[PDB]
């Protein structure tokens, strides 16, 4: 029952799921010198309205990879990144723009 | 209305804390991403002086680089009005690159830092972020941008290098410094042959064989930009499934 | 002319052309001439041109102001292209018979597959006449004494101009009546059938019979005048 | 009614400058672009008797030219029962190859006309033709259309050809008076090992190789026509975007 | 505002862009032996009404080439000619049809 949320509550969220997103890009940072790709993923499908009607496509090309048909494809993926940002922020925009008027 | 902060400044201070979750994120992920894509196709040229020669490496290194600025560009610029696209990307290769020869490649297998530095690609990462703010036109970015990528990555690396290429007769034999490098400091699982530098044609003019190269590598950019872009709009959806 | 472009190394590297003989060097339409020497072939052969498996001996000249009379290696006509080994000498001779007036710098030179042109030393050799005067006679093994440089020319001539107005029949058959506006009309307003008629239908059956009958009974006829 | 025309009289004068001014331009521009096509793909044995084969060029000649017949016929056959579509084509291909035969290869380069003669396709073209007009069906003109295109290309060709295939004994050698040609008018950018005609196997029959040679083109032909009748579709499209 | 123009003036208008589609052709012949393709795909949409919902598909086929994604393409897209003769007509077709009944 977490599509009704106080916007001071979702927002703490969002915090929380970019500190897995944070976390993440740590250890893709060690992993060119998988765990957290579902620690987060779950996250924003668990507790936050943006990912309610299931799955985002390039939240998943971020945790997947070349599995949705060499490596060089694990790196193409973390391109992915963008599409949950651009996700984020526009809800992010939405939960703080009055506010920034 | 109701609101998630309690103070207009609240606001600004949370707006702002995001901005460095984002950028410590997108800055490293693209990292990871970027520096694996560059390690595997123009990687092995920029490992080693004796593989940056005049028609290889200033072919390959801009196409397989201009990439990811590409991607990056296209969601940034356009969803954002960010200009920093080309450069997030450059910033997060060198700095993987580097971080890998001096604590590894020198740091633990004792390559001296001269034989192992990196390539340049931070000019071409600048005229392409800028030509895209001006303008603001992926088209133009992709033609005047592409041509500036591949056009610059030499001269970009010339003043580095060019020490390298004075010659030497080495027991009997023209070597350049580079050349000397390479011969000297010992790569047991990397021996010459393995080595894609130019070595001429009969249907060939030596030099030029750079500026030649360069604008060859200029031309197959703006294809490979026009076609990164696309895959880097595509990269940026928040579509659901 | 064209080898000052390339690489100083391979020309030290490749083939080395040496005791060249030119008999003459200035020549009349039809009077021959004869380029003779040797060439090695430098055991250290570049790496990124391909060992001489497969090499031809070709003469470099601006189309053929001379024809190739002959040319040997060995004293074995060479024709077709040759196998050459990395380290061995070779003597060699070609045939030119001249074409064309004008100044024409000659090259001897070496097509190698997989490799590149490796070209030769030329020498300035001037033909003086007309061209007109020019004459390519070769004997067959049927005899029959022909011209090379004409035989069998008004018979290409003949089928290609019969062929061609044969097509530009068919297309003034149809562009005698209306092409485009009428014909698309036509057929949007559901009455495609009306625009090929029956007298239409087997024009059709004509020209179709027709070139198939012209074809076969032609190559019949040509398996005759040559068995 | 409002009227672009002030006369029935005038509706078909211009109805019919139209014709010229299309037919023109359908000629000329489907004769760059067919040139082109067929220079590239079938060009090389097109130039010179001594390519003209048994196995590779009855091969490829029908199979690479069959390609834009079969695209003009698929708009101008069912949009217009336009009946001369293939024939448009060859037509303008062989204006175009004997335009830069004899003002070219003969005019500028001197080489004997009988020596670079192209190679004749209008049979084919009036065969195509007419089984697609008749029948009116793309499978049967497909089929048996195919099929005609190669089987008929040989022929279509040895009553010109068959005069240079009467055998030589030259220094030594037996060769044909096609070889011949080849041996003598040199040319210098284009030698022997290049020209690729057949030259026997182990697992080979000699002659016949035309006829089996010939068929094989048949069926691929019939494969490259349904391709590019759907093709031709494709590009017979008023879509806006 | 020129979709609204007298039917004589729309005719001698697409008689004009095949003066271009004309002169276009010549030029692609001497090619095989690029300004006019701008200057008549202009006019198929600065001055003609058919032309006006923005750009056709093979009229673009014919005029930028493989640039969509050898030199066989540029060869394959002359083919394109069809897909802009197949509009003309049926404008022309519409606009003379009364008047050859
Ligand atoms: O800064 C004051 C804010 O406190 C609350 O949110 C906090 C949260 O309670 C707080 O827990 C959280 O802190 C973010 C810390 C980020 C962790 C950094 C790294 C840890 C190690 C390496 C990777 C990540 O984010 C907010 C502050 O950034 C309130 O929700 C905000 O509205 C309020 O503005
Ligand atoms: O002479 C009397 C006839 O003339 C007029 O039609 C002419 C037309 O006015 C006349 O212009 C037309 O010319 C046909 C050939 C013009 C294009 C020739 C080819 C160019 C090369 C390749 C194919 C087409 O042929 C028609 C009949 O021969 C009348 O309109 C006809 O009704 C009438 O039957
Ligand atoms: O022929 C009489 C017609 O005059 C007017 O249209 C003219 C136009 O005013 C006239 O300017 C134009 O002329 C077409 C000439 C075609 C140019 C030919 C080539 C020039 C050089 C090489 C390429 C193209 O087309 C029409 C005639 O074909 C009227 O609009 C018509 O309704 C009327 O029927
Ligand atoms: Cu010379």
């Amino acid at each position: 029952k977490v599509m009704s949320i106080t916007p001071r509550e979702e927002l703490r969220r969002h915090f929380t799921h970019w500190t897995w997103l944070m976390m993440y890009g740590i250890a893709i940072y060690f992993g060119a010198s998988i765990i957290t790709g579902g620690a987060s993923f779950l996250y924003a499908k668990t507790r936050l309205p943006t990912y309610q009607q299931g799955l985002s496509l390039q939240y998943l090309v971020v945790v997947v990879g070349p599995f949705m048909i060499g490596f060089v494809f694990f790196g193409w993926s973390a391109l992915g990144v963008l599409g949950v940002i651009n996700i984020e922020l526009g809800a992010l925009s939405k939960l703080l723009k009055k506010d920034l008027a | 209305s109701q609101s998630a902060v309690r103070s207009r400044a609240e606001a600004v201070k949370v707006s702002r804390t995001f901005d460095y979750m984002i950028l410590f994120t997108v800055f490293f992920v693209v990292l990871g991403g970027y520096h694996i894509h560059y390690m595997l196709t123009g990687g092995d040229w920029d490992f080693w002086t004796d593989w940056k020669d005049r028609r290889l490496w200033v072919t390959v290194a801009p196409i397989v680089s201009i990439t990811f600025p590409a991607a990056v560009q296209a969601v940034l610029w356009w969803r954002y009005r960010i200009a920093w696209g080309a450069t997030l990307c450059v910033l997060g290769l060198l700095l993987g690159e580097w971080i890998n020869r001096y604590f590894n490649f020198w740091g633990w297998t004792y390559f001296p830092v001269n034989f192992v530095f990196p390539s340049n690609l931070m000019p071409g990462a600048i005229v392409l972020d800028v030509i895209l703010m001006l303008s603001n036109s992926m088209t133009l970015t992709a033609v005047v941008g592409g041509l500036a990528w591949g056009l610059l990555f030499y001269p970009g690396n010339w003043p580095i290098i060019a020490p390298l290429h004075v010659p030497v007769e080495y027991n009997g034999m023209m070597m350049t410094l580079a050349d000397l490098q390479g011969y000297h400091y010992v790569r047991t699982g990397t021996p010459e042959y393995i080595r894609m530098v130019e070595k001429g044609t009969l249907r060939t003019f030596g030099k030029d064989v750079a500026p030649v190269s360069a604008f060859f590598s200029g031309f197959v950019s703006i294809l490979i930009y026009f076609l990164w872009h696309f895959f880097g709009s595509w990269f940026g959806s928040e579509k659901f499934v | 002319h064209g080898e000052k472009s390339q690489a100083a190394f391979m020309r030290m590297r490749t083939i080395h052309w040496f005791d060249l003989n030119w008999s003459k060097d200035q020549v009349s339409v039809n009077e021959t001439m004869s380029i003779s020497g040797k060439f090695h072939v430098f055991a250290g052969w570049p790496e990124t041109v391909d060992k001489p498996e497969v090499a031809f001996l070709n003469i470099g000249i601006p189309g053929p102001v001379f024809i190739r009379a002959g040319s040997w290696i060995g004293g074995q006509l060479v024709p077709r292209s040759v196998s050459l080994e990395l380290g061995e000498t070779y003597e060699f001779k070609v045939l030119l018979k001249a074409r064309r007036p004008g100044d024409w710098h000659v090259h001897t030179m070496m097509n190698v597959q997989g490799g590149g042109p490796i070209i030769g030393p030329g020498k300035w050799v001037t033909i003086t006449g007309s061209m007109g005067d020019f004459k390519n006679p070769i004997t067959t093994l049927t005899g029959e004494t022909i011209d090379l440089e004409t035989y069998a020319l008004d018979g290409v001539y003949g089928w290609h101009l019969f062929w061609y107005l044969l097509g530009v029949a068919w297309m003034v058959y149809w562009c005698r009546k209306p092409v485009f506006i009428p014909r698309r009309i036509a057929v949007d307003a559901g009455k495609a059938d009306s625009l090929i008629t029956p007298t239409d239908k087997k024009v059709g059956m004509a020209f179709a019979a027709g070139t198939l009958a012209i074809v076969a009974v032609s190559m019949g006829q040509a398996n005759e005048k040559y068995p």
